[PDB]
């Protein structure tokens, strides 16, 4: 909707 | 791990997606949906420290975002889920137009700005290293001095 956060680990 | 979050104007997460299969077990256990982005993102880093994936050597997180000084909000957000979590991070803001590129080849939108910059900046990284390298790895390969920086 309002915002998209993708997050990357290792 | 990937993970991809969708929330609201409230910071709530509405939807969680695994990037890439060794993120489903880390999203059960997590089960961020209807939880505060700050909630979910710092028990998605507490699961990662247990499971092994984050640790004293590889002890950077790469977040992305994307709208649609409200990315000001977001963007503090991230950085309070690292700091309070005692790990180093970057955080790239992208554009929808870019998280579609990312999406059709089926990468983040923090790795896909860290792939993109490398070529044009001449360093040897190929699509597999893009998708695959620790974060740590990738930033130290991307980062060189050969691009603007700011704050």
């Amino acid at each position: 909707e309002y915002a998209y956060i993708d997050v990357d680990i290792n | 791990p990937s993970i991809g979050l969708v929330i609201d104007k409230k910071e709530k997460v509405i939807d969680a997606k695994p990037l890439n299969n060794d993120a489903k077990p880390i999203l059960d256990e997590a089960a961020p949906k209807d939880m505060p982005l700050y909630d979910a993102l710092s028990k998605i880093l507490d699961i990662s420290k247990k499971n092994g994936y984050i640790n004293s050597a590889d002890n950077i997180v790469l977040f992305s975002a994307s709208i649609n000084k409200g990315i000001q909000e977001i963007i503090s957000t991230l950085k309070d889920v690292a700091k309070d979590a005692g790990v180093k991070f970057e955080i790239i803001p992208s554009t929808e137009e870019d998280r579609q590129k990312a999406l059709d080849q089926n990468l983040s939108m923090g790795r896909y700005a860290i792939y993109v910059k490398a070529v044009e900046e001449g360093v040897n990284l190929n699509l597999e290293d893009a998708r695959n390298l620790s974060v740590s790895e990738i930033l130290g390969k991307v980062n060189i001095g050969k691009f603007a920086i700011s704050d």
